[PDB]
RNA sequence: GCACUGCGUAGG
RNA sequence: CCUACGCGUG
C-alpha cells in the first residue's frame, strides 16, 4: 500500500505519499495525516486516533468534528497524543546519544520512528571515530514542530517532576524570569539542535535568528504561568511621590526585555498614562466567568453593558421602490442586508472569540525559506524611518484610546506635541518598551449576519510611533500599480481590467481560484504575524541598527500581538493575533496571506511522488527546494529568484488584506506541481489552526466569466467602444439595503442627502449590463429617486440622473 | 499651549488620583521580598487589590465558584459585600437560588471584600 | 410583497421600543432583539409573523 | 465610536 | 494643492 516517506536521494527528495515489534503506523504518518489533511480522507488520522485510545470511533460520526471553530472538543483528543509524542522525543535524544557514543553519522527521519518511540533504521549510517558521531536532525525537528503544539505534548511539563497524574508545579507569583528553565527544556528535548538558541530575543544576531529563537519560545511558554507573561512594572520615586511604572515586558515569543533607559515632561506624561501599570494597580481585582481569557483588573466600580440600536428606515425609498414594481414575490432581488442589533452581552462575547487562537509553533526551515521568498514580493517598494513633520494623517477627528479618549481626539494631541516631541518619543520607542492599552467597540454596519463586529482603537502613541516608522513602505506600497498587492489601485476608470489583464499575464493553462480566511484575524498566529512585521521592517537596513530594530519589534508586539484590551471597563490580556485598529493592519495581513499562498505551493510541490514527475526542470527544482529547506542553513540567493520566478509564471496572485485571486496553469496543479485548494485547506489546518471549507471557495474554469467574487465585487465582461472589458457589479442587495436602511435619521431624509444615492448609483451602474433585468432597475431605481429627491428639494444637477456621468467613470479615460 | 497645559493638568491629575487609590502596605511587602524589585503587573491587583469583583453568567456558575457568604479566590477569602443584577439592583442573597434564577437579570455582578 | 414589509415594521417596531428605554431592562431588551433578529433572517412568512406579533405585543404591554 | 485604500460633493 | 460632508479589507 501507500505509505507517507521523507526521501532523499540524487534521483528524488521530498515528504510524500509513496508506493511500497514494530507498529504498523509510524511518526511520518502522523505527520502526513495532520499536515496533509484532507475532509474526505481522514482514514489514517482516524485510525490513529482510534488504536492510542484518543478518542472512540462514535466520535468520527459526529460531522464537523475535525473543525476547530465547531468542534472545539477535537483539541482534548490531539491532546491524549500529546504525552506519547512527547515520550518519542525524549527517546530520540536518547537514540542520538548512542549514536554519539558509536561514533555513527547519519540522517534521522520521521519516517524510521514507531509510534512508541522506538527507531529501527541503521540505513545511511557512516561509522566514524567513536564520540564523534553527529546526528542531523534538522529535517526531522522542523517536520514534527507543528505537532508538538497541536498535541500539546510539553503538557507533563506544567506537573512536579514532569508526570501528569501528580499535581501542578507552583511557581511564585514574583517570579518572571524563566531563562534557566528555557535553556534546560532546550537541553532536554532539543539537545541536538546544532543552531544557537537564544531564550531572550534581544540577542538575537538577525530577524531569521529572532524567529528561530520565538518558534522556541512559543513552545516554551505553555508551560510557565499565564500570569508571569505581560508587563514589568517598578515602583519609583519620582518628585517624592510613589509611581508604579513599567520597566520591561514578558513576551511569550521574545523572552524577557529590560528599558534601557530606566531611571527612578509632556512627554513622560503620555509614556505614563499609556502604560497599564498605574491603572491595573488602582484597578480591583476581576474574575469574569463569561469567557475563558484571563482578566487583569476592573477600573470601575461597575460592569458596563453596551447594546447596538436598531437601524433607521426609510419610508420614502422603500415606498418608491415598491411603487416602481420591486421587492415583489418571487424576485431575485431581496433585502438581504440589515442593521443587527445587539444585546449588552454583545462585546465580551466577541472577544470570547479570542479562545480560538492558540499557540502555534511553525516548521522553521519552511517558515524561513518562505520568508525569504515573501520578501522578493516586497523588494520594489522602498521604506525607512520619517520624521514628525514627514507623517501624514488622513482623519483627526478620530479616538486616541484610554485614557487617552477622556481628555480630547487626536487634533489634541498632535498639537500639543511639536516635531521635536514626537522624534524624542520615537527614539525613546526605539530603546525602550512601551505597554499600551486598546479599547474595543462594537461598529455600526450594514451586514447580513447576526453577528457583532468590533474594532480595536489603539493608544495614541502607538500610532504615532508606528507610523513614523512605517508609514514610508505604506505609501510606497499604495502607490504602485501591477504589483501582487493591490492596495491603492481603484476599481474604477479600468482599474479593475488593467488588474485582471495584469494576473492573466502569461499562464500556458490559465484558470482561476479563490479563498477566504476563516476568522483571519482572531485565529492568525502570533508566530506570522512577528513575520510579517519583520518582512515589513527588513526595509530599514541603513536607518536602523539591530538593537532599534528589535526594540521595535517588541513595542510591536506589545502594543498588538499582546496587549492589554479595555472592553466594558475592564481588563483582559488578549491571547494573539493581529489587532484591528493597527497601522499595518491591511499590510501585514496580504504579508500573511503571501506566506501562506508560498507555503501550501511548496507543499505541493513536496507532496508530489517525484519519480512520476516527467519534467526534469520541475524534478531538479524540487530536489534543490527540499536541499533549501531541510539541508541547507544560509539562503541560497539564485533558487530563492529561480522559485519566485516559477510561482509568478504559474501562479500570479492579487492579493488585498486576507482576499484573494490566483490564476494558475492546470496541468501544474492536477500533476501536483502547483497547489490547489486542498493544499491551501491542509496549511491552514497545521498552520493557522482552522478548518477551511470548499463551500466559500471557488474555481473558475473560464478566464471569460471573470472571479466569481473580489472585494465582495463580482466580474463581469461588457462591450465599451468597441473593446471587451471587465468591470466589477456589486450584490444588489446590499445597494438596496444600504439605500433603505441608514444608521442616522438625518440620512433618512432625502433631500438633505443626495449624494449617497449618488455614490449607490456610482457603484451600481455596472449591473445596467447584467442579463438580469432587475439588476439594471436597480440602477434605474435610484437614477428615478435621485430625480425625485431634486424635484422635492426644489442645470449642473441634471448630470446627477442623467446616466453618462455614471458611465464615464468606469471608462478608462482616466 | 493652553490646551498643552490643560492636558497635562489633566493626566498629572489622574496619576495623583490613582496613587491615592493605591496603597503601599502590600506593594512595599511584594518590592521588598522581590529580589530585583521587579514583578508581573497581573499579580499586583491579585495580591494587593481591596475589592474583588466577579461576573456570574449563570446559576450554574454561581453554585461553582462564590455560593456562600464568603468564599475563597486567588489563595484568598473574601467576604460577600453586594450583589448587583445587569440592571445595577441590590439583588439580595436570598433571590439567587435555582427556583428563582430565571426571574433574575443575568449576569450578576458580586462584590466582595478581603478577609 | 409580505415578508420586506414585516421586516421593515419589526425594524420600525424595533426603533420605537429602543426610543421607549426599553433597553433599561436587559432581559426585556435582550427577548426585543432576539426576536427582531428573527425576524429579519426568518425565510417563512408565518414565523415573521408570529415573532412581530410577539413584539407588538411587548409594546402594546407598555 | 479603529487602521488604512479608493471615489464623488462644496469652498480657500 | 488644502479642509469638511458622503460612499471596500479587517
Ligand atoms: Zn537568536
Ligand atoms: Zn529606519
Amino acid at each position: 500500500v501507500y505509505r507517507a516517506f521523507d526521501i532523499y536521494n540524487d534521483k528524488v527528495a521530498g515528504f510524500a505519499k509513496f508506493l511500497k515489534r514494530l507498529t504498523k503506523y509510524t511518526m511520518a504518518d502522523l505527520v502526513y495525516a495532520l499536515r496533509h489533511f484532507d475532509e474526505g480522507n481522514c482514514d489514517t488520522l482516524k485510525e490513529i486516533l482510534v488504536t492510542y485510545n484518543c478518542c472512540d470511533d462514535d466520535y468520527f460520526n459526529k460531522k464537523d468534528w475535525y473543525d476547530f471553530v465547531e468542534n472545539p472538543d477535537i483539541l482534548r483528543v490531539y491532546a491524549n497524543l500529546g504525552e506519547r509524542v512527547r515520550q518519542a522525543l525524549l527517546k530520540t535524544v536518547q537514540f542520538c546519544d548512542a549514536m554519539r557514543n558509536a561514533g555513527i553519522v547519519g540522517v534521522l527521519t520521521l519516517d524510521n520512528q514507531d509510534l512508541n518511540g522506538n527507531w529501527y533504521d541503521f540505513g545511511d549510517f557512516i561509522q566514524t571515530t567513536p564520540g564523534s558521531g553527529v546526528p542531523v536532525v534538522d529535517s526531522y525537528y522542523s517536520l514534527l514542530m507543528p505537532i508538538l503544539t497541536l498535541t500539546r505534548a510539553l503538557t507533563a511539563e506544567s506537573h512536579v517532576d514532569t508526570d501528569l497524574t501528580k499535581p501542578y508545579i507552583k511557581w511564585d507569583l514574583l517570579k518572571y524570569d524563566f531563562t534557566e528553565e528555557r535553556l534546560k527544556l532546550f537541553d532536554r528535548y532539543f539537545k541536538y539542535w546544532d543552531q544557537t538558541y537564544h531564550p531572550n530575543c534581544v540577542n538575537c544576531l538577525d530577524d531569521r535568528c529572532i524567529l528561530h529563537c520565538a518558534n522556541f519560545n512559543v513552545l516554551f511558554s505553555t508551560v510557565f504561568p499565564p500570569t508571569s507573561f505581560g508587563p514589568l512594572v517598578r515602583k519609583i520615586f519620582v518628585d517624592g511621590v510613589p509611581f508604579v511604572v513599567s520597566t520591561g515586558y514578558h513576551f511569550r515569543e521574545l523572552g524577557v526585555v529590560h528599558n534601557q533607559d530606566v531611571n527612578l515632561s509632556f512627554k513622560e506624561l503620555l509614556v505614563y498614562a499609556a502604560d497599564p501599570a498605574m491603572h491595573a494597580a488602582s484597578g480591583n481585582l476581576l474574575l469574569d466567568k463569561r469567557t475563558t481569557c484571563f482578566s487583569v483588573a476592573a477600573l470601575t466600580n461597575n460592569v458596563a453593558f453596551q447594546t447596538v440600536k436598531p437601524g433607521n428606515f426609510n419610508k420614502d425609498f422603500y415606498d418608491f421602490a415598491v411603487s416602481k414594481g420591486f421587492f415583489k414575490e418571487g424576485s431575485s432581488v431581496e433585502l438581504k442586508h440589515f442593521f443587527f442589533a445587539q444585546d449588552g452581552n454583545a462585546a465580551i462575547s466577541d472577544y470570547d472569540y479570542y479562545r480560538y487562537n492558540l499557540p502555534t509553533m511553525c516548521d522553521i526551515r519552511q517558515l524561513l525559506f518562505v520568508v525569504e521568498v515573501v520578501d522578493k514580493y516586497f523588494d520594489c517598494y522602498d521604506g525607512g524611518c520619517i520624521n514628525a513633520n514627514q507623517v501624514i494623517v488622513n482623519n483627526l477627528d478620530k479616538s486616541a484610546g484610554f485614557p487617552f479618549n477622556k481628555w480630547g481626539k487626536a487634533r489634541l494631541y498632535y498639537d500639543s506635541m511639536s516635531y521635536e516631541d514626537q522624534d524624542a518619543l520615537f527614539a525613546y520607542t526605539k530603546r525602550n518598551v512601551i505597554p499600551t492599552i486598546t479599547q474595543m467597540n462594537l461598529k455600526y454596519a450594514i451586514s447580513a449576519k447576526n453577528r457583532a463586529r468590533t474594532v480595536a482603537g489603539v493608544s495614541i502613541c502607538s500610532t504615532m510611533t508606528n507610523r513614523q516608522f512605517h508609514q514610508k513602505l505604506l505609501k510606497s506600497i499604495a502607490a504602485t500599480r501591477g504589483a501582487t498587492v493591490v492596495i491603492g489601485t481603484s476599481k474604477f476608470y479600468g482599474g479593475w481590467h488593467n488588474m485582471l489583464k495584469t494576473v492573466y499575464s502569461d499562464v500556458e493553462n490559465p484558470h482561476l481560484m479563490g479563498w477566504d480566511y476563516p476568522k483571519c484575524d482572531r485565529a492568525m498566529p502570533n508566530m506570522l504575524r512577528i513575520m510579517a512585521s519583520l518582512v515589513l521592517a527588513r526595509k530599514h537596513t541603513t536607518c536602523c541598527s539591530l538593537s532599534h530594530r528589535f526594540y521595535r519589534l517588541a513595542n510591536e508586539c506589545a502594543q498588538v500581538l499582546s496587549e492589554m484590551v479595555m472592553c466594558g471597563g475592564s481588563l483582559y490580556v488578549k491571547p494573539g493575533g493581529t489587532s484591528s485598529g493597527d497601522a499595518t493592519t491591511a499590510y501585514a495581513n496580504s504579508v500573511f496571506n503571501i506566506c501562506q499562498a508560498v507555503t501550501a505551493n511548496v507543499n505541493a510541490l513536496l507532496s508530489t511522488d517525484g519519480n512520476k514527475i516527467a519534467d526534469k526542470y520541475v524534478r531538479n527544482l524540487q530536489h534543490r527546494l527540499y536541499e533549501c529547506l531541510y539541508r541547507n542553513r544560509d539562503v541560497d540567493t539564485d533558487f530563492v529568484n529561480e522559485f519566485y520566478a516559477y510561482l509568478r509564471k504559474h501562479f500570479s496572485m492579487m492579493i488585498l488584506s486576507d482576499d484573494a485571486v490566483v490564476c494558475f496553469n492546470s496541468t501544474y496543479a492536477s500533476q501536483g506541481l502547483v497547489a490547489s485548494i486542498k493544499n491551501f485547506k491542509s496549511v491552514l489546518y497545521y498552520q493557522n489552526n482552522v478548518f477551511m471549507s470548499e463551500a466559500k471557495c471557488w474555481t473558475e474554469t473560464d478566464l471569460t466569466k471573470g472571479p466569481h467574487e473580489f472585494c465582495s465585487q463580482h466580474t463581469m465582461l461588457v462591450k465599451q467602444g468597441d473593446d471587451y472589458v471587465y468591470l466589477p457589479y456589486p450584490d444588489p442587495s446590499r445597494i438596496l439595503g444600504a439605500g433603505c436602511f441608514v444608521d442616522d435619521i438625518v440620512k433618512t431624509d432625502g433631500t438633505l442627502m443626495i449624494e449617497r444615492f449618488v455614490s449607490l448609483a456610482i457603484d451600481a451602474y455596472p449591473l445596467t449590463k447584467h442579463p438580469n433585468q432587475e439588476y439594471a432597475d436597480v440602477f434605474h431605481l435610484y437614477l428615478q429617486y435621485i430625480r425625485k429627491l431634486h424635484d422635492e428639494l426644489t442645470d449642473n444637477t441634471s448630470r446627477y440622473w442623467e446616466p453618462e456621468f455614471y458611465e464615464a467613470m468606469y471608462t478608462p479615460h482616466t | 499651549e493652553d490646551k498643552r497645559a490643560k492636558v497635562t493638568s489633566a493626566m498629572q491629575t489622574m496619576l495623583f488620583t490613582m496613587l491615592r487609590k493605591l496603597d503601599n502596605d502590600a506593594l512595599n511587602n511584594i518590592i521588598n521580598n522581590a529580589r530585583d524589585g521587579c514583578v508581573p503587573l497581573n499579580i499586583i491587583p491579585l495580591t494587593t487589590a481591596a475589592k474583588l469583583m466577579v461576573v456570574i453568567p449563570d446559576y450554574n456558575t454561581y453554585k461553582n465558584t462564590c455560593d456562600g457568604t464568603t468564599f475563597t479566590y486567588a489563595s484568598a477569602l473574601w467576604e460577600i459585600q453586594q450583589v448587583v443584577d445587569a440592571d445595577s439592583k441590590i439583588v439580595q442573597l436570598s433571590e439567587i437560588s435555582m427556583d428563582n434564577s430565571p426571574n433574575l437579570a443575568w449576569p450578576l455582578i458580586v462584590t466582595a471584600l478581603r478577609a | 410583497s409580505k415578508m420586506s414589509d414585516v421586516k421593515c415594521t419589526s425594524v420600525v417596531l424595533l426603533s420605537v421600543l429602543q426610543q421607549l428605554r426599553v433597553e433599561s431592562s436587559s432581559k426585556l431588551w435582550a427577548q426585543c432583539v432576539q426576536l427582531h433578529n428573527d425576524i429579519l433572517l426568518a425565510k417563512d412568512t408565518t414565523e415573521a409573523f408570529e415573532k412581530m406579533v410577539s413584539l407588538l405585543s411587548v409594546l402594546l404591554s407598555m
